[PDB]
């Protein structure tokens, strides 16, 4: 299955040039899937469409009858469906029901299932089109299964793209190498997101009887982002191309921009040796966040006691917290508290306090009131989080503990975190506000009570904190995982933040203690202490460097060799050791018999 | 607490008139912060967990039974409760959005005002096999009379316990919620042979007091 | 909201341990606070007990603290029952409450606002205290005689004896007539289970008009029947 399946990539095209360019085409010698199909090997199976289709049939009267593309081609959204009437092709794009094999193939009263429209059946018929002699030009030639229908199916920019050809055949149920090229057709704009589709023929069972001709052969290959060389005459028409892909001398003869080669050696392309893994060390476990504190006192502190701090340079237990079964509830205003577990922070502020249970609602990032305004309510501008648990078996009281008292009014501090604190009658927005005196007023309410009252009543300490973020240097993060190490291969790895893609190996490399990695001569850094070993590792580039292609005339001969420059046939590919064949469309663009030289591989 | 409650635990509407579901909850639902308030109509069968089905208690929300959820005022609410023998006899109450703790108790279970005409009341035996004719034994009979409107004696023997019967009833027999019911003098099987010249009286909220005949059993 | 079930319907023995099972997803039992239901299935089941089976963090009354204590059955992303002290209390119709619609775009346990109460209702289950005698089998010919009967007051029924649940396999009339459904569920006698007077209205005038079957057990008796027998 070659050589099928090049179209005119647009309508701009000019004479007498070699063009070559990057598209969606079929690329050469893959193995496309024949559809041999005969009376009890029978069906219309849906396919996934994939980035677009090469689409073939062996044919004439029109068997394959028609094509159903979209997302599902039978419930909710639209469809795009393509049908041959006797004389034409019809276009709609409506949301058809098709449970089985698809015989909906009602059609209009001018000339029906032969001129007028097929399919009319379904409720979104937002585009609708009536060809020409679109299948009298299929059923022009002579005989069934002695021609082939090709086609080109492409989506992208919402524009269905459909290319064709139509040629002869001697083999009805095979697919021949012969090169011809697909005129474009339509550029339908019907916007609709294909990704499954299906062949028609709509119950037929042709008079054409080869086999009682429950029976056709069609073919499915999928198009690939390639870059294609393609050779214009002076008509304007494609007369040959190269899939520059293919194997080196394909890749020779397109970066050359020529159809023939003269004996010489070439270079082409920069082999570059890809990372087989990951390598990510960090030191042993240090510095661990005080939020015993804030979070663990054994008698939390009243709304007005209120411990409070800004915290850095340190790890943060947050995955524990956030895994703890304790907590009777916790909240994130910012981003989420499963993040929140391993993300990094300029600093945090934390603070910590207790509720009578009902008055949680209020104390909340993002929330705002009376409550929380007048004891302890921040700024919504951190990443600030909230946590709540029990007071109700702790540190309340059966009365109501009269030491954890309620929240403390103050109606006029307007300021986050001020949000009066203090034990004082204030509640006004500007009032003198003494002691006692007939001026002024204090909510004196008592929050503790004990875990026996109502599930209203029943207290939680509370814990806030809030996470800062900055371009400056990120004192905070949750804990970093330390992988093993991987010597000897070309790997992706991170030390301490000193990042990139090398070789790493063991080293003699003396250095002092208080050293952690060595820079070279040209100050790039090839040397590094692992920070939980302490081992002396060397670093190296993965290997790279230029491909040469050596020839004969192609006039002569179409066998090549390959020469990697400076590498070490040991880092070279996974070869199959014939002399003159490179199985290179699979393997690193060559892939066979090995020789040593010190110009390389 | 703020699982909050109904009042009525059983409502009380004519055919197609506009009785209330009355309910209480805990404290500050009409919230500083929030201004909607989180009480709201729970609307649904008994043995269910209580769902939210008239939200902030204004009006019923979508699935309710429209005549069944209204005005909720803070630590108080009373919504309508139209036709409740049907329709709001969906059990239904006050309920939390609050937080943790929120909640519906009980519910308001369907019920409507009935009629309530005189039950039976003569002699009352067991059958043949009265040495064993238990609970049954001087039994009474009701119709197009509600289940709490219609009840027996214990008329065990002559003995004529006024409204004493263990008893049971069921649904309007009856157009106007008027219902059927039966009741007899509570004994362990056994205890119907001396029981056995058994008598019935019965009474009803529409009707006079308890009063009887007997006779001896494997008889009328 | 929730994939939400509920089931378990079970007898809770004084003082026993008490059990049940559910399903969940989602915000109603890991964002907001699933509901453990906690009242009689003679009402609605209130939320006397709160959970979260997505993090085993839980509040409650203190008769509910033990009498419905739960815990997550994992496979069903949802509660099932763990409790102990068993009683009326116990005796909590069995489900659970997929809690309110999460109040905000929070994350983690965030239900400090929004009900336990149900944005989704597992439909639930019955429940009982345990006490009444597992039995049932036993059945007793009397009902309405004729003239206790009278008329379009009359009815057809039977005495149940010594059973486990109150109703009964025997329905108290024989189907003979249905003019108003009065045969309902037998109460706990002396006997310390089910015993009955009920009847359903039909024709007094003989003991086979008003016909009758009078066992008292069903499925939950171990001693389910039907035998028939008459009033009067
Ligand atoms: C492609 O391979 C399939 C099996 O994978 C085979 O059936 C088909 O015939 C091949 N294509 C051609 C053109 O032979
Ligand atoms: C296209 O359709 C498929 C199948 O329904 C769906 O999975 C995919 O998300 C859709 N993409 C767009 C962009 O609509
Ligand atoms: C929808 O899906 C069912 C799946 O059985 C199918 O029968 C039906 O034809 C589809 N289309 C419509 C529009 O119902
Ligand atoms: C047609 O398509 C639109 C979406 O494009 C959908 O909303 C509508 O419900 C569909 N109508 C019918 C009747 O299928
Ligand atoms: C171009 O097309 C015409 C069509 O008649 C043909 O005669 C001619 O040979 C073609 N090629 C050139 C180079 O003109
Ligand atoms: C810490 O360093 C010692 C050095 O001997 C090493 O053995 C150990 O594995 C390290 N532990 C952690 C937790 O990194
Ligand atoms: C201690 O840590 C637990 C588990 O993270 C936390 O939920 C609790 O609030 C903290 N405080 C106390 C006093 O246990
Ligand atoms: C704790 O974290 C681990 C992370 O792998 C997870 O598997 C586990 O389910 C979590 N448990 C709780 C109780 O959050
Ligand atoms: C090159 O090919 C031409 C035919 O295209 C032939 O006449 C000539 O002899 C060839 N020469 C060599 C050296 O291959
Ligand atoms: C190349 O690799 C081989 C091992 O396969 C090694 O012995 C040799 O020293 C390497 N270097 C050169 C320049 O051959």
């Amino acid at each position: 299955s070659s050589m099928r399946g090049v179209y005119y990539p647009d309508e701009i095209f000019r004479s007498d040039t070699l063009y070559l360019t990057q598209d969606l085409f079929l690329p050469f010698y893959s193995n496309v899937t024949g559809f041999h199909t005969i009376n009890h090997t029978f069906g219309n199976p849906v396919i996934p469409f994939k980035d677009g289709i090469y689409f073939a049939a062996t044919e004439k009267s029109n068997v394959v009858r028609g094509w159903v593309f979209g997302s599902t081609m039978n419930n909710k959204s639209q469809s795009v469906i393509i049908i041959n009437n006797s004389t034409n092709v019809v276009i709609r794009a409506c949301n058809f029901e098709l449970c089985d094999n698809p015989f909906f193939a009602v059609s209009k009263p001018m000339g029906t299932q032969t001129h007028t429209m097929i399919f009319d059946n379904a409720f979104n018929c937002t585009f609708e089109y009536i060809s020409d002699a679109f299948s009298l030009d299929v059923s022009e030639k002579s005989g069934n299964f002695k021609h082939l229908r090709e086609f080109v199916f492409k989506n992208k920019d919402g524009f269905l793209y459909v290319y064709k050809g139509y040629q002869p055949i001697d083999v009805v149920r095979d697919l021949p190498s012969g090169f011809n090229t697909l005129k474009p057709i339509f550029k339908l704009p019907l916007g609709i997101n294909i990704t499954n589709f299906r062949a028609i023929l709509t119950a037929f069972s042709p008079a054409q009887d080869i086999w009682g001709t429950s029976a056709a052969a069609y073919f499915v290959g999928y198009l690939k982002p390639t870059t294609f060389m393609l050779k214009y005459d002076e008509n304007g028409t494609i007369t040959d191309a190269v899939d520059c892909s293919q194997n080196p001398l394909a890749e020779l003869k397109c970066s050359v921009k020529s159809f023939e080669i003269d004996k010489g050696i070439y270079q082409t392309s920069n082999f570059r040796v890809v990372p087989s893994g990951d390598v990510v060390r960090f030191p042993n476990i240090t510095n661990l966040c005080p939020f015993g504190e804030v979070f663990n006192a054994t008698k939390f502190p009243s709304v007005y006691a209120w411990e409070r701090k800004k915290i850095s340079n340190c790890v943060a237990d947050y995955s524990v917290l956030y895994n703890s079964t304790f907590f009777s509830t916790f909240k994130c205003y910012g981003v989420s508290a499963t993040k929140l577990n391993d993300l990094c922070f300029s600093n945090v502020y934390a603070d910590s306090f207790v509720v009578k249970g009902d008055d949680v609602r209020q104390i909340a990032p993002g929330q705002t009131g009376v409550i929380a305004d007048y004891n302890y309510k921040l700024p919504d501008d951190f990443m600030g989080c909230v946590l709540a648990w029990n007071t109700r078996n702790i540190d309340a009281t059966s009365t109501g503990n009269y030491n954890y008292k309620y929240r403390y009014l103050r109606h006029g501090k307007l300021r986050p975190f001020e949000r009066d604190i203090s034990n004082v009658p204030f509640s006004p927005d500007g009032k003198p506000c003494t002691p006692p005196a007939l001026n002024c007023y204090w909510p004196l309410n008592d929050y503790g009570f004990y875990t026996t009252t109502g599930i209203g009543y029943q207290p939680y300490r509370v814990v806030v904190l809030s996470f800062e973020l900055l371009n400056a240097p990120a004192t905070v993060c949750g804990p970093k995982l330390s992988t093993d190490l991987i010597k000897n291969q070309c790997v992706n790895f991170n030390f301490n933040g000193l990042t990139g893609t090398g070789v790493l190996t063991p080293s003699s490399k003396r250095f002092q203690p208080f050293q952690q990695f060595g820079r070279d001569v040209s100050d790039f850094t090839d040397s590094v202490r692992d920070p939980k070993t302490s081992e002396i590792l060397d670093i190296s580039p993965c290997s790279f460097g230029g491909v040469s292609v050596i020839t004969p005339g192609t006039n002569a001969s179409s066998e090549v060799a390959v020469l990697y420059q400076d590498v070490n046939c040991t880092d070279v590919s996974t070869a199959i050791h014939a002399d003159q064949l490179t199985p290179a469309w699979r393997i690193y663009s060559t892939g066979n018999n090995v020789f040593q030289t010190q110009a390389g591989c | 607490d703020i699982v909050m409650t109904q009042s009525p635990d059983s409502l009380a509407v004519s055919l197609g008139e506009r009785a209330t579901i009355n309910c209480r909850s805990s404290q500050s639902v009409l919230y500083s912060s929030n201004n909607e308030n989180y009480l709201a109509w729970y609307q649904q069968k008994p043995g269910q967990p209580p769902k939210l089905l008239i939200y902030w208690a204004s009006t019923r929300e979508s699935g309710i039974p429209d005549r069944f959820s209204g005005s909720g005022s803070g630590t108080d609410f009373t919504l309508t409760i139209s036709r409740l023998q049907a329709e709001d006899v969906a059990v239904y109450y006050c309920q939390q959005y609050y937080s943790l703790p929120r909640t519906f108790g009980q519910g308001t279970k369907v019920e409507i005002k009935r009629t309530v005409a005189a039950p039976s009341v003569f002699i009352f035996p067991p059958s043949d096999e009265q040495l064993k004719s238990g609970t049954a034994s001087v039994v009474c009979l009701l119709n197009n009379f509600y289940p709490r409107e219609a009840k027996v004696q214990w008329k065990v023997d002559n003995a004529l316990q006024s409204g004493n019967s263990q008893e049971s009833v069921t649904e309007q027999d009856s157009k106007d919620s008027t219902y059927s019911l039966s009741s007899t003098l509570t004994l362990s099987k056994a205890d119907y042979e001396k029981h056995k010249v058994y008598a019935c009286e019965v009474t009803h909220q529409g009707l006079s007091s308890p009063v009887t005949k007997s006779f001896n059993r494997g008889e009328c | 909201q929730v994939q939400l079930v509920q089931s378990g319907a079970e007898v809770k023995k004084p003082g026993a341990s008490v059990q049940v099972s559910c399903q969940a997803s989602a915000n109603t039992f890991t964002n907001h606070y699933i509901h453990w239901v906690r009242q009689a299935p003679g009402q609605g089941l209130e939320w006397m007990g709160i959970i979260y089976p997505t993090g085993g963090n839980t509040i409650y009354a203190q008769g509910f603290q033990g009498r419905v204590t739960m815990t997550r059955d994992t496979s069903l992303n949802t509660i099932y029952l763990e409790l102990s002290s068993l009683r009326s209390e116990d005796t909590a119709v069995y489900y659970c409450a997929r809690d309110v619609r999460v109040d905000d775009s929070w994350s983690g346990y965030d239900l400090l606002s929004g009900g336990t109460y149900f944005d989704y209702w597992g439909q639930g289950t019955l429940v009982t205290v345990s006490s009444a005698s597992t039995k049932g089998p036993s059945v007793f010919p009397l009902a309405p005689s004729s003239k206790s009967t009278s008329g379009g007051t009359a009815a057809l029924g039977c005495l149940v004896k010594d059973y486990f649940p109150e109703p009964v396999t025997v329905s108290w009339n024989s189907g003979a007539l249905t003019s108003g459904v009065h045969t309902f569920p037998a109460v706990l006698q002396s006997s310390g289970l089910y015993s009955l007077s009920s009847v359903v209205t039909v024709p007094s005038s003989s003991l086979g008009t008003q016909t009758y079957i009078c066992n008292v057990n069903h499925k939950p008796s171990n001693t389910k029947v039907d035998k028939k027998v008459e009033p009067k």
